[PDB]
């Protein structure tokens, strides 16, 4: 038996699914300074950011 | 530019003379800040 030991680099994750989540999250979050008035715009943010 | 938005809006209906000039600042720096990033990005990687 030849047997070898591989460790997954992580670096291409943090570049591609891991960074824009974050960044998304910040986004929801901006949602919160806005006036609690505004209805369309609190929504967008709410469901676009779901989406995505 | 979002965080920015923010800010002004925040400030809006309290301090509109702040959002106001916040507003007029970034007009004038955004796009000169994104030229000169592309202007040296472009010179950099185009001469290698
Ligand atoms: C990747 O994955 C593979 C697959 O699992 C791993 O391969 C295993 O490697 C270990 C060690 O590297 C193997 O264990 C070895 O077994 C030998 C034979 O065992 C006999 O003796 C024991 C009791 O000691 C009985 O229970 C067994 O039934 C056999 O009769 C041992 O001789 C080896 O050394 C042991 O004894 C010496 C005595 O001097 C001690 O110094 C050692 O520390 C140790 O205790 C060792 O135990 C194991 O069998 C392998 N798997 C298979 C399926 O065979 C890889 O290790 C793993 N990692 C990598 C990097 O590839």
């Amino acid at each position: 038996s030849l047997s070898f030991k591989l460790k997954r680099n992580i670096g291409y994750f943090i570049l591609q699914t891991y960074m824009p989540s974050i960044l998304i999250t910040i986004l929801s979050w901006v949602s919160f300074w806005i006036n609690y008035d505004a209805s369309a715009a609190r929504v967008a943010l709410g469901i676009t950011t779901v989406l995505t | 530019a979002l965080i920015e938005f923010a800010t002004v809006n925040y400030f809006t209906k309290s301090q509109p003379a702040r959002a106001a000039k916040i507003d007029r600042l970034s007009r004038i720096a955004f796009p000169l800040l994104f030229g000169i990033f592309n202007l040296v990005y472009w010179a950099t990687y185009l001469n290698r």
